[PDB]
Protein backbone atom coordinates (compact mmCIF):
# COMPACT_ATOMS: atom_id res chain seq x y z
CA UNK A 1 0.00 0.00 0.00
CA UNK A 2 1.36 3.16 -1.31
CA UNK A 3 1.26 7.39 -0.39
CA UNK A 4 0.76 10.33 -2.46
CA UNK A 5 2.04 13.13 0.81
CA UNK A 6 0.74 16.55 0.12
CA UNK A 7 2.60 19.60 1.49
CA UNK A 8 0.17 21.50 2.03
CA UNK A 9 -3.50 22.43 1.45
CA UNK A 10 -3.51 26.46 1.05
CA UNK A 11 -6.49 26.40 -1.20
CA UNK A 12 -10.09 25.38 -0.28
CA UNK A 13 -10.26 22.49 -3.08
CA UNK A 14 -12.47 18.73 -3.73
CA UNK A 15 -9.86 15.92 -3.90
CA UNK A 16 -10.71 13.14 -5.77
CA UNK A 17 -8.96 9.87 -5.51
CA UNK A 18 -10.33 7.47 -8.48
CA UNK A 19 -13.87 7.59 -7.57
CA UNK A 20 -13.85 8.74 -4.25
CA UNK A 21 -13.86 12.55 -3.15
CA UNK A 22 -13.96 14.79 -0.40
CA UNK A 23 -13.73 18.82 0.69
CA UNK A 24 -10.57 20.20 2.07
CA UNK A 25 -10.98 23.65 3.56
CA UNK A 26 -9.00 26.56 3.18
CA UNK A 27 -5.40 25.67 5.38
CA UNK A 28 -7.08 22.96 6.73
CA UNK A 29 -3.86 20.78 8.20
CA UNK A 30 -4.18 17.75 5.20
CA UNK A 31 -1.00 15.67 4.16
CA UNK A 32 -2.44 13.73 2.09
CA UNK A 33 -3.46 10.10 0.72
CA UNK A 34 -2.40 6.81 1.97
CA UNK A 35 -3.20 3.10 1.72
CA UNK A 36 -3.61 3.19 -2.16
CA UNK A 37 -3.49 -0.06 -3.47
CA UNK A 38 -0.88 -1.51 -5.43
CA UNK A 39 -1.02 -2.59 -8.83
CA UNK A 40 -3.22 -0.19 -10.69
CA UNK A 41 -3.49 3.13 -12.21
CA UNK A 42 -4.75 5.93 -10.56
CA UNK A 43 -6.01 9.57 -10.73
CA UNK A 44 -5.87 12.34 -7.98
CA UNK A 45 -8.08 15.28 -9.36
CA UNK A 46 -8.81 18.65 -8.06
CA UNK A 47 -11.71 21.17 -8.37
CA UNK A 48 -11.38 24.12 -6.59
CA UNK A 49 -14.26 25.81 -4.33
CA UNK A 50 -13.88 29.25 -6.31
CA UNK A 51 -13.32 28.33 -9.67
CA UNK A 52 -15.27 25.13 -10.76
CA UNK A 53 -14.22 25.91 -13.97
CA UNK A 54 -11.16 23.71 -15.00
CA UNK A 55 -11.06 20.41 -13.29
CA UNK A 56 -8.00 19.11 -13.74
CA UNK A 57 -5.32 16.17 -12.29
CA UNK A 58 -3.08 13.77 -12.67
CA UNK A 59 -2.50 9.79 -13.57
CA UNK A 60 0.04 7.99 -12.24
CA UNK A 61 1.08 4.52 -11.14
CA UNK A 62 2.89 4.43 -7.26
CA UNK A 63 5.14 1.57 -8.65
CA UNK A 64 6.88 4.00 -10.71
CA UNK A 65 8.08 6.44 -8.59
CA UNK A 66 7.27 8.04 -5.15
CA UNK A 67 4.75 11.06 -5.67
CA UNK A 68 3.66 13.79 -3.82
CA UNK A 69 1.30 16.98 -4.56
CA UNK A 70 2.64 20.40 -4.06
CA UNK A 71 0.09 23.87 -4.14
CA UNK A 72 2.17 26.46 -6.67
CA UNK A 73 0.56 29.53 -6.03
CA UNK A 74 2.20 31.21 -9.40
CA UNK A 75 0.42 29.20 -11.55
CA UNK A 76 -2.28 28.24 -9.04
CA UNK A 77 -2.82 24.88 -9.15
CA UNK A 78 -2.00 21.75 -7.10
CA UNK A 79 1.13 20.00 -9.11
CA UNK A 80 2.06 16.38 -9.08
CA UNK A 81 5.93 16.07 -8.54
CA UNK A 82 7.89 13.43 -7.84
CA UNK A 83 10.62 13.02 -5.03
CA UNK A 84 13.55 11.07 -6.28
CA UNK A 85 15.22 10.98 -2.55
CA UNK A 86 13.69 7.84 -1.16
CA UNK A 87 14.72 8.32 2.35
CA UNK A 88 13.27 11.74 2.38
CA UNK A 89 10.53 10.40 0.99
CA UNK A 90 9.74 7.48 3.46
CA UNK A 91 10.59 9.50 6.56
CA UNK A 92 8.72 12.40 5.40
CA UNK A 93 5.16 10.08 4.73
CA UNK A 94 6.06 8.68 8.22
CA UNK A 95 5.76 11.65 10.16
CA UNK A 96 2.52 12.66 8.57
CA UNK A 97 0.94 9.35 9.06
CA UNK A 98 2.24 9.19 12.84
CA UNK A 99 0.29 12.61 13.09
CA UNK A 100 -2.36 11.18 11.22
CA UNK A 101 -2.56 13.92 8.40
CA UNK A 102 -3.38 11.83 5.56
CA UNK A 103 -7.23 10.36 4.57
CA UNK A 104 -6.97 6.28 3.60
CA UNK A 105 -7.86 5.06 0.64
CA UNK A 106 -11.33 3.93 1.61
CA UNK A 107 -11.24 0.78 -0.35
CA UNK A 108 -14.47 -1.60 0.62
CA UNK A 109 -12.89 -5.52 0.28
CA UNK A 110 -15.74 -7.01 -1.39
CA UNK A 111 -15.52 -3.48 -4.14
CA UNK A 112 -13.85 -4.56 -7.65
CA UNK A 113 -15.18 -1.40 -9.23
CA UNK A 114 -11.45 0.42 -9.76
CA UNK A 115 -10.24 -2.94 -11.14
CA UNK A 116 -12.85 -2.95 -13.28
CA UNK A 117 -12.46 0.26 -14.87
CA UNK A 118 -9.00 0.02 -15.28
CA UNK A 119 -8.19 -3.42 -16.24
CA UNK A 120 -6.61 -3.00 -19.43
CA UNK A 121 -5.02 0.64 -18.38
CA UNK A 122 -1.47 1.25 -18.41
CA UNK A 123 0.65 3.79 -17.62
CA UNK A 124 2.90 3.29 -20.27
CA UNK A 125 0.23 4.05 -22.96
CA UNK A 126 -1.32 6.79 -20.33
CA UNK A 127 2.26 8.72 -21.48
CA UNK A 128 1.73 8.07 -25.54
CA UNK A 129 -1.49 9.28 -25.29
CA UNK A 130 -0.42 12.55 -22.90
CA UNK A 131 3.18 13.58 -24.32
CA UNK A 132 5.37 14.68 -21.42
CA UNK A 133 8.18 12.36 -21.26
CA UNK A 134 9.97 14.24 -18.40
CA UNK A 135 7.33 12.90 -15.92
CA UNK A 136 6.38 9.25 -14.90
CA UNK A 137 2.75 10.65 -14.62
CA UNK A 138 0.44 12.39 -16.66
CA UNK A 139 -1.74 15.53 -16.58
CA UNK A 140 -4.89 15.53 -17.69
CA UNK A 141 -7.90 18.76 -17.55
CA UNK A 142 -11.58 19.33 -18.73
CA UNK A 143 -9.87 21.79 -21.40
CA UNK A 144 -7.94 19.43 -23.06
CA UNK A 145 -8.55 18.95 -26.78
CA UNK A 146 -7.55 15.81 -29.19
CA UNK A 147 -5.27 15.49 -31.83
CA UNK A 148 -8.19 14.46 -34.21
CA UNK A 149 -9.93 18.08 -32.62
CA UNK A 150 -7.30 19.92 -34.04
CA UNK A 151 -7.43 18.54 -36.85
CA UNK A 152 -11.28 20.32 -37.79
CA UNK A 153 -4.71 24.35 -31.66
CA UNK A 154 -1.46 23.69 -29.12
CA UNK A 155 0.01 20.29 -29.60
CA UNK A 156 2.06 19.70 -26.40
CA UNK A 157 -1.47 19.94 -24.47
CA UNK A 158 -3.20 17.50 -26.88
CA UNK A 159 -4.51 14.35 -26.13
CA UNK A 160 -3.08 11.73 -28.77
CA UNK A 161 -5.57 9.25 -28.98
CA UNK A 162 -5.99 7.05 -31.86
CA UNK A 163 -7.63 8.76 -34.94
CA UNK A 164 -11.10 6.68 -35.93
CA UNK A 165 -13.48 7.88 -38.83
CA UNK A 166 -15.36 6.21 -40.24
CA UNK A 167 -15.63 8.23 -43.16
CA UNK A 168 -11.72 8.18 -44.22
CA UNK A 169 -9.79 6.25 -46.88
CA UNK A 170 -8.50 4.54 -43.44
CA UNK A 171 -11.50 3.28 -42.79
CA UNK A 172 -12.98 2.09 -46.47
CA UNK A 173 -11.01 -0.01 -49.10
CA UNK A 174 -11.35 0.95 -52.42
CA UNK A 175 -14.10 -1.26 -54.38
CA UNK A 176 -15.55 -2.33 -51.09
CA UNK A 177 -17.55 0.84 -50.40
CA UNK A 178 -20.44 -0.08 -49.49
CA UNK A 179 -19.35 -3.53 -47.60
CA UNK A 180 -16.88 -1.60 -45.95
CA UNK A 181 -19.22 1.01 -44.47
CA UNK A 182 -22.11 -0.82 -43.59
CA UNK A 183 -19.80 -3.79 -41.65
CA UNK A 184 -16.86 -1.69 -39.72
CA UNK A 185 -15.03 -5.64 -39.57
CA UNK A 186 -12.38 -4.65 -41.82
CA UNK A 187 -11.46 -1.38 -40.20
CA UNK A 188 -11.75 -3.02 -36.65
CA UNK A 189 -10.03 -6.16 -37.07
CA UNK A 190 -7.53 -5.60 -39.91
CA UNK A 191 -6.72 -1.31 -39.84
CA UNK A 192 -7.10 -1.00 -36.04
CA UNK A 193 -6.42 -4.22 -33.88
CA UNK A 194 -3.93 -6.10 -36.32
CA UNK A 195 -2.47 -2.56 -37.32
CA UNK A 196 -2.27 0.50 -34.85
CA UNK A 197 -3.27 -1.15 -31.30
CA UNK A 198 -1.87 -5.10 -32.03
CA UNK A 199 -4.13 -6.32 -29.43
CA UNK A 200 -7.74 -5.83 -28.07
CA UNK A 201 -5.99 -5.15 -24.45
CA UNK A 202 -4.70 -2.18 -25.76
CA UNK A 203 -7.97 -1.10 -27.45
CA UNK A 204 -9.80 -1.91 -24.20
CA UNK A 205 -7.32 0.39 -22.11
CA UNK A 206 -7.61 3.50 -24.44
CA UNK A 207 -11.37 2.89 -24.52
CA UNK A 208 -11.39 2.64 -20.54
CA UNK A 209 -8.96 5.46 -20.68
CA UNK A 210 -11.14 7.75 -22.28
CA UNK A 211 -14.21 7.16 -20.45
CA UNK A 212 -12.67 7.92 -17.18
CA UNK A 213 -11.17 11.16 -18.89
CA UNK A 214 -14.52 12.61 -19.17
CA UNK A 215 -16.27 11.21 -16.78
CA UNK A 216 -13.47 13.12 -14.13
CA UNK A 217 -12.55 16.20 -16.10
CA UNK A 218 -15.56 16.57 -18.48
CA UNK A 219 -13.74 16.28 -21.40
CA UNK A 220 -15.57 16.32 -24.46
CA UNK A 221 -13.04 15.05 -26.69
CA UNK A 222 -12.41 11.92 -24.47
CA UNK A 223 -16.11 11.53 -24.68
CA UNK A 224 -16.38 11.67 -28.23
CA UNK A 225 -13.28 9.17 -28.59
CA UNK A 226 -14.93 6.34 -26.18
CA UNK A 227 -18.56 6.37 -28.39
CA UNK A 228 -16.44 6.60 -31.17
CA UNK A 229 -14.64 3.15 -30.28
CA UNK A 230 -17.70 1.69 -29.08
CA UNK A 231 -18.97 2.39 -32.40
CA UNK A 232 -16.25 0.87 -34.35
CA UNK A 233 -17.22 -2.78 -32.26
CA UNK A 234 -20.65 -2.65 -32.53
CA UNK A 235 -21.06 -1.93 -36.47
CA UNK A 236 -18.56 -4.73 -36.76
CA UNK A 237 -20.57 -8.03 -37.84
CA UNK A 238 -17.09 -10.02 -37.14
CA UNK A 239 -15.79 -10.20 -33.68
CA UNK A 240 -14.01 -12.01 -31.45
CA UNK A 241 -16.07 -13.76 -29.27
CA UNK A 242 -14.16 -13.10 -26.37
CA UNK A 243 -14.22 -9.48 -27.32
CA UNK A 244 -17.97 -8.73 -26.98
CA UNK A 245 -17.77 -10.29 -23.56
CA UNK A 246 -15.58 -8.05 -22.13
CA UNK A 247 -16.96 -5.50 -23.77
CA UNK A 248 -20.04 -5.84 -22.13
CA UNK A 249 -18.53 -6.31 -18.82
CA UNK A 250 -16.36 -2.98 -19.28
CA UNK A 251 -19.32 -0.87 -20.91
CA UNK A 252 -21.49 -2.84 -17.57
CA UNK A 253 -18.98 -0.95 -14.84
CA UNK A 254 -18.96 2.36 -16.36
CA UNK A 255 -22.62 2.83 -16.85
CA UNK A 256 -23.13 1.61 -13.48
CA UNK A 257 -20.32 4.46 -12.00
CA UNK A 258 -21.92 7.34 -14.49
CA UNK A 259 -23.11 10.09 -11.63
CA UNK A 260 -27.05 9.61 -12.44
CA UNK A 261 -26.43 13.98 -12.83
CA UNK A 262 -24.20 13.61 -15.83
CA UNK A 263 -25.87 11.24 -18.47
CA UNK A 264 -28.07 14.14 -20.20
CA UNK A 265 -24.21 15.70 -21.87
CA UNK A 266 -21.59 12.66 -21.20
CA UNK A 267 -24.24 9.29 -23.12
CA UNK A 268 -24.57 10.41 -26.38
CA UNK A 269 -28.45 8.72 -27.51
CA UNK A 270 -27.52 8.09 -31.02
CA UNK A 271 -24.07 5.76 -30.34
CA UNK A 272 -26.41 4.08 -27.07
CA UNK A 273 -29.24 3.30 -28.92
CA UNK A 274 -28.22 2.37 -32.61
CA UNK A 275 -25.30 -0.04 -30.27
CA UNK A 276 -27.90 -1.66 -28.13
CA UNK A 277 -31.04 -1.91 -30.61
CA UNK A 278 -29.90 -1.56 -34.48
CA UNK A 279 -25.87 -2.76 -34.73
CA UNK A 280 -24.82 -6.09 -35.66
CA UNK A 281 -23.71 -6.67 -31.77
CA UNK A 282 -27.49 -5.61 -30.48
CA UNK A 283 -27.96 -9.08 -28.89
CA UNK A 284 -24.49 -9.10 -27.71
CA UNK A 285 -24.14 -6.72 -24.47
CA UNK A 286 -26.47 -8.12 -21.95
CA UNK A 287 -25.40 -7.29 -18.45
CA UNK A 288 -24.98 -3.56 -20.30
CA UNK A 289 -28.51 -2.89 -22.41
CA UNK A 290 -30.01 -4.23 -18.77
CA UNK A 291 -28.29 -1.54 -16.61
CA UNK A 292 -28.96 1.33 -19.43
CA UNK A 293 -32.59 0.09 -19.14
CA UNK A 294 -33.19 0.44 -15.76
CA UNK A 295 -30.71 3.30 -15.20
CA UNK A 296 -30.99 5.38 -17.84
CA UNK A 297 -34.72 4.49 -19.92
CA UNK A 298 -35.31 7.79 -20.88
CA UNK A 299 -32.22 8.31 -23.22
CA UNK A 300 -33.83 4.49 -24.96
CA UNK B 1 -24.44 23.38 -46.25
CA UNK B 2 -28.18 22.73 -47.85
CA UNK B 3 -29.38 23.85 -51.62
CA UNK B 4 -32.87 25.98 -51.18
CA UNK B 5 -34.91 29.46 -52.14
CA UNK B 6 -32.42 31.55 -50.61
CA UNK B 7 -29.00 30.34 -52.59
CA UNK B 8 -30.86 29.63 -55.95
CA UNK B 9 -28.99 31.52 -58.48
CA UNK B 10 -25.94 29.41 -57.54
CA UNK B 11 -27.06 26.75 -59.58
CA UNK B 12 -25.84 29.33 -62.92
CA UNK B 13 -22.61 30.78 -61.80
CA UNK B 14 -19.51 29.43 -63.27
CA UNK B 15 -18.72 26.91 -60.78
CA UNK B 16 -19.13 23.30 -62.71
CA UNK B 17 -21.90 21.45 -60.38
CA UNK B 18 -24.29 18.53 -61.03
CA UNK B 19 -27.59 17.41 -59.78
CA UNK B 20 -27.57 13.39 -58.77
CA UNK B 21 -31.39 12.10 -58.78
CA UNK B 22 -31.98 8.58 -57.68
CA UNK B 23 -35.34 8.05 -57.84
CA UNK B 24 -35.90 6.28 -60.97
CA UNK B 25 -32.53 3.91 -60.42
CA UNK B 26 -34.75 0.90 -58.43
CA UNK B 27 -37.72 0.75 -60.24
CA UNK B 28 -40.24 -2.55 -59.94
CA UNK B 29 -43.66 -3.34 -60.79
CA UNK B 30 -45.35 -5.69 -57.78
CA UNK B 31 -47.72 -8.65 -58.68
CA UNK B 32 -49.02 -11.35 -57.17
CA UNK B 33 -47.50 -15.34 -57.20
CA UNK B 34 -49.28 -18.29 -57.95
CA UNK B 35 -49.82 -18.99 -54.28
CA UNK B 36 -51.03 -15.16 -54.01
CA UNK B 37 -48.08 -13.56 -51.78
CA UNK B 38 -47.19 -10.50 -53.51
CA UNK B 39 -43.61 -10.51 -55.20
CA UNK B 40 -41.84 -7.53 -57.32
CA UNK B 41 -40.29 -7.72 -60.71
CA UNK B 42 -37.80 -5.46 -61.69
CA UNK B 43 -37.57 -3.12 -64.86
CA UNK B 44 -35.49 -0.90 -66.24
CA UNK B 45 -33.76 2.28 -64.50
CA UNK B 46 -31.59 5.31 -64.89
CA UNK B 47 -29.61 8.20 -62.82
CA UNK B 48 -30.34 11.49 -63.48
CA UNK B 49 -27.37 13.52 -63.30
CA UNK B 50 -27.98 17.03 -64.55
CA UNK B 51 -25.66 20.06 -65.24
CA UNK B 52 -27.85 22.99 -64.33
CA UNK B 53 -26.42 25.54 -66.55
CA UNK B 54 -25.42 23.83 -69.31
CA UNK B 55 -28.59 21.09 -69.45
CA UNK B 56 -25.79 18.26 -70.45
CA UNK B 57 -27.57 15.48 -68.97
CA UNK B 58 -25.44 11.97 -67.90
CA UNK B 59 -28.05 9.48 -68.12
CA UNK B 60 -26.70 6.27 -67.03
CA UNK B 61 -29.01 3.72 -67.65
CA UNK B 62 -29.39 0.55 -64.92
CA UNK B 63 -29.76 -2.58 -66.43
CA UNK B 64 -31.90 -4.96 -64.42
CA UNK B 65 -29.23 -7.33 -64.36
CA UNK B 66 -27.23 -5.43 -61.78
CA UNK B 67 -29.60 -6.64 -59.44
CA UNK B 68 -29.59 -10.40 -60.07
CA UNK B 69 -28.86 -12.61 -56.39
CA UNK B 70 -28.89 -9.21 -54.43
CA UNK B 71 -30.41 -8.06 -51.08
CA UNK B 72 -31.51 -5.36 -49.86
CA UNK B 73 -32.02 -3.71 -53.10
CA UNK B 74 -32.99 -0.09 -52.35
CA UNK B 75 -30.18 0.19 -50.04
CA UNK B 76 -27.74 -0.99 -52.91
CA UNK B 77 -29.31 1.40 -55.39
CA UNK B 78 -28.12 4.01 -53.65
CA UNK B 79 -24.44 2.66 -53.54
CA UNK B 80 -24.75 2.00 -56.91
CA UNK B 81 -25.51 5.13 -57.50
CA UNK B 82 -22.78 6.66 -55.88
CA UNK B 83 -20.35 3.92 -57.65
CA UNK B 84 -21.55 5.32 -60.77
CA UNK B 85 -21.36 8.79 -59.98
CA UNK B 86 -17.82 7.93 -58.64
CA UNK B 87 -16.89 6.50 -62.06
CA UNK B 88 -18.46 9.06 -64.28
CA UNK B 89 -16.46 11.91 -62.34
CA UNK B 90 -13.69 10.15 -62.84
CA UNK B 91 -13.82 9.69 -66.78
CA UNK B 92 -14.38 13.42 -67.22
CA UNK B 93 -11.08 15.60 -67.42
CA UNK B 94 -9.93 17.30 -64.38
CA UNK B 95 -11.24 20.40 -65.94
CA UNK B 96 -14.44 19.09 -66.48
CA UNK B 97 -15.09 18.01 -62.97
CA UNK B 98 -17.60 19.47 -60.56
CA UNK B 99 -16.39 21.21 -57.75
CA UNK B 100 -20.22 20.44 -56.02
CA UNK B 101 -22.66 17.67 -56.51
CA UNK B 102 -26.03 18.31 -55.14
CA UNK B 103 -28.31 15.15 -54.33
CA UNK B 104 -32.04 15.63 -54.40
CA UNK B 105 -32.55 12.83 -51.70
CA UNK B 106 -30.28 13.19 -48.50
CA UNK B 107 -29.79 9.46 -48.33
CA UNK B 108 -27.28 9.98 -51.00
CA UNK B 109 -25.10 11.53 -48.83
CA UNK B 110 -23.23 9.05 -47.19
CA UNK B 111 -22.82 6.32 -50.01
CA UNK B 112 -21.83 9.62 -52.46
CA UNK B 113 -19.45 10.74 -49.89
CA UNK B 114 -17.23 7.36 -49.29
CA UNK B 115 -17.61 6.72 -53.33
CA UNK B 116 -15.88 10.42 -53.67
CA UNK B 117 -13.19 10.30 -50.46
CA UNK B 118 -10.92 10.40 -53.56
CA UNK B 119 -12.23 13.91 -54.57
CA UNK B 120 -12.06 16.10 -50.96
CA UNK B 121 -12.13 19.21 -52.86
CA UNK B 122 -15.43 18.45 -53.66
CA UNK B 123 -18.72 19.34 -52.01
CA UNK B 124 -21.57 16.83 -51.31
CA UNK B 125 -24.47 19.12 -51.25
CA UNK B 126 -28.31 18.02 -49.74
CA UNK B 127 -31.21 20.02 -51.08
CA UNK B 128 -34.57 21.50 -49.27
CA UNK B 129 -35.90 22.24 -53.04
CA UNK B 130 -38.48 19.53 -54.32
CA UNK B 131 -36.96 19.01 -57.18
CA UNK B 132 -39.41 17.13 -59.57
CA UNK B 133 -36.65 14.96 -61.60
CA UNK B 134 -38.46 11.89 -61.09
CA UNK B 135 -41.14 12.95 -64.02
CA UNK B 136 -38.16 12.50 -66.49
CA UNK B 137 -39.36 9.11 -67.44
CA UNK B 138 -42.68 10.90 -69.01
CA UNK B 139 -40.41 11.74 -71.68
CA UNK B 140 -40.04 9.21 -74.76
CA UNK B 141 -36.84 9.69 -75.62
CA UNK B 142 -35.61 8.98 -72.31
CA UNK B 143 -38.48 6.60 -71.11
CA UNK B 144 -37.53 4.79 -74.71
CA UNK B 145 -33.95 4.15 -74.12
CA UNK B 146 -34.11 3.26 -70.61
CA UNK B 147 -36.68 0.45 -71.57
CA UNK B 148 -34.87 -0.66 -74.51
CA UNK B 149 -31.64 -0.73 -72.85
CA UNK B 150 -30.41 -4.68 -72.85
CA UNK B 151 -26.97 -4.24 -70.63
CA UNK B 152 -25.90 -1.09 -68.91
CA UNK B 153 -25.08 2.15 -70.82
CA UNK B 154 -24.92 6.01 -70.52
CA UNK B 155 -26.49 8.17 -72.67
CA UNK B 156 -25.88 11.59 -73.07
CA UNK B 157 -28.18 14.42 -73.81
CA UNK B 158 -29.35 18.33 -73.52
CA UNK B 159 -32.22 18.23 -71.36
CA UNK B 160 -32.45 22.48 -72.91
CA UNK B 161 -33.18 21.17 -76.29
CA UNK B 162 -30.98 24.47 -77.84
CA UNK B 163 -33.09 26.86 -75.23
CA UNK B 164 -29.84 28.63 -73.94
CA UNK B 165 -29.25 30.00 -77.80
CA UNK B 166 -32.22 31.99 -76.88
CA UNK B 167 -32.60 32.76 -72.78
CA UNK B 168 -30.53 32.09 -69.86
CA UNK B 169 -29.49 29.12 -67.80
CA UNK B 170 -31.91 30.31 -65.20
CA UNK B 171 -34.49 30.85 -67.56
CA UNK B 172 -33.70 27.53 -68.74
CA UNK B 173 -33.71 25.68 -65.65
CA UNK B 174 -37.05 27.20 -64.74
CA UNK B 175 -38.80 26.20 -67.66
CA UNK B 176 -37.44 22.87 -67.08
CA UNK B 177 -38.79 22.38 -63.40
CA UNK B 178 -41.73 23.62 -64.91
CA UNK B 179 -42.41 21.04 -67.29
CA UNK B 180 -41.38 18.17 -64.63
CA UNK B 181 -43.66 19.34 -62.54
CA UNK B 182 -46.29 19.23 -64.82
CA UNK B 183 -45.87 16.25 -65.62
CA UNK B 184 -45.07 14.94 -62.19
CA UNK B 185 -48.60 16.51 -61.45
CA UNK B 186 -50.83 14.86 -64.30
CA UNK B 187 -48.72 13.62 -66.69
CA UNK B 188 -51.56 12.97 -69.52
CA UNK B 189 -53.57 16.91 -69.56
CA UNK B 190 -49.69 18.22 -69.81
CA UNK B 191 -48.81 16.01 -72.44
CA UNK B 192 -52.59 16.73 -74.52
CA UNK B 193 -51.72 20.71 -73.58
CA UNK B 194 -47.63 20.36 -74.95
CA UNK B 195 -48.90 18.64 -78.36
CA UNK B 196 -51.96 20.51 -78.82
CA UNK B 197 -50.52 22.26 -81.62
CA UNK B 198 -49.25 19.37 -84.05
CA UNK B 199 -47.44 21.52 -86.69
CA UNK B 200 -45.42 22.07 -83.66
CA UNK B 201 -42.81 19.36 -84.02
CA UNK B 202 -40.15 17.72 -81.76
CA UNK B 203 -37.38 17.49 -84.08
CA UNK B 204 -34.91 14.43 -84.05
CA UNK B 205 -32.72 15.83 -81.97
CA UNK B 206 -35.01 17.36 -79.69
CA UNK B 207 -36.75 15.80 -76.56
CA UNK B 208 -39.41 19.40 -76.73
CA UNK B 209 -41.80 20.53 -79.92
CA UNK B 210 -40.24 23.78 -81.46
CA UNK B 211 -42.16 26.16 -79.50
CA UNK B 212 -41.06 29.99 -80.39
CA UNK B 213 -40.58 32.55 -77.58
CA UNK B 214 -44.46 33.53 -77.55
CA UNK B 215 -45.14 29.91 -77.32
CA UNK B 216 -42.80 29.15 -74.87
CA UNK B 217 -43.50 32.29 -72.44
CA UNK B 218 -47.50 30.88 -72.75
CA UNK B 219 -47.41 26.76 -72.45
CA UNK B 220 -45.39 28.37 -69.42
CA UNK B 221 -48.56 29.90 -68.09
CA UNK B 222 -50.81 26.67 -68.98
CA UNK B 223 -47.53 24.72 -67.17
CA UNK B 224 -49.02 27.23 -64.42
CA UNK B 225 -53.17 26.51 -64.45
CA UNK B 226 -52.35 22.95 -64.91
CA UNK B 227 -50.63 22.96 -61.41
CA UNK B 228 -52.77 25.23 -59.60
CA UNK B 229 -55.52 23.42 -60.78
CA UNK B 230 -54.12 19.53 -59.78
CA UNK B 231 -53.47 21.59 -55.98
CA UNK B 232 -56.99 22.53 -56.06
CA UNK B 233 -58.69 19.20 -57.52
CA UNK B 234 -56.51 17.36 -54.52
CA UNK B 235 -56.96 20.23 -51.46
CA UNK B 236 -60.56 20.76 -53.11
CA UNK B 237 -59.67 24.94 -53.08
O1 LIG C 1 -42.31 12.65 -74.89
C1 LIG C 1 -41.87 13.75 -75.10
N1 LIG C 1 -40.65 13.91 -75.81
O2 LIG C 1 -39.91 12.80 -75.94
C2 LIG C 1 -42.55 15.02 -74.63
C3 LIG C 1 -42.21 16.34 -75.33
C4 LIG C 1 -43.34 17.29 -74.90
C5 LIG C 1 -44.28 16.35 -74.15
C6 LIG C 1 -43.67 16.11 -72.79
C7 LIG C 1 -42.44 15.26 -73.10
C8 LIG C 1 -44.06 15.02 -74.86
Amino acid sequence: MNTVPFTSAPIEVTIGIDQYSFNVKENQPFHGIKDIPIGHVHVIHFQHADNSSMRYGYWFDCRMGNFYIQYDPKDGLYKMMEERDGAKFENIVHNFKERQMMVSYPKIDEDDTWYNLTEFVQMDKIRKIVRKDENQFSYVDSSMTTVQENELSDPAHSLNYTVINFKSREAIRPGHEMEDFLDKSYYLNTVMLQGIFKNSSNYFGELQFAFLNAMFFGNYGSSLQWHAMIELICSSATVPKHMLDKLDEILYYQIKTLPEQYSDILLNERVWNICLYSSFQKNSLHNTEKIMENKYPELL
Amino acid sequence: GAMNSSNYAELFNNDIKLFVDDTNVYRVTVHKTFEGNVATKAINGCIFTLNPKTGHLFLKIIHTSVWAGQKRLSQLAKWKTAEEVSALVRSLPKEEQPKQIIVTRKAMLDPLEVHMLDFPNIAIRPTELRLPFSAAMSIDKLSDVVMKATEPQMVLFNIYDDWLDRISSYTAFSRLTLLLRALKTNEESAKMILLSDPTITIKSYHLWPSFTDEQWITIESQMRDLILTEYGRKYNV
